[PDB]
């Protein structure tokens, strides 16, 4: 049993090859990680204010 | 009795899927939106060039019959 990656072929369609060729000129999935880390700044920070809170231990 | 920690009924599922939702939409839909708004630019631009082109002459009639 096995699942291995990156077995595909870039496509002859127009449609596709202009597509990836928008991504190339276009800066776009940069601008989509920018996206995901402005989605992860508006969070509220997980940290743990240390000599009034300090961390969780085990019995 | 016994008290060891089996799963209480089982667990649903987890899952485990290259969830990608390809947020945006098609390239050529991009290249009209961006000669689009470029076009506007230019005509807006092209505007108020020659307004300002006619107050420029306006300030050469100024020096001209200011000189003598």
């Amino acid at each position: 049993t096995y699942k291995y990656v990156n077995l595909r072929e870039p496509s002859m369609d127009m449609k596709s090859v202009t597509d990836r060729a928008a991504q190339t000129l276009l800066w776009t999935e940069l601008i989509r990680g920018l996206g995901m880390t402005l989605s992860y700044l508006f969070r509220e920070p997980a940290t743990i204010n240390y000599p009034f809170e300090k961390g969780p231990l085990s019995p | 009795v016994k008290q060891d920690m089996p799963p209480v009924g089982g667990y649903g599922p987890i899952d485990y899927k290259r969830n990608l939702p390809r947020r945006g939409l098609s390239g050529y839909s991009m290249f009209a939106v961006g000669i689009g708004a470029l076009l506007f630019g230019y005509w807006s631009m092209m505007r108020w060039n020659r307004e300002r082109r006619r107050l420029q002459i306006e300030d050469f009639e100024a020096r001209i019959a200011l000189m003598p």
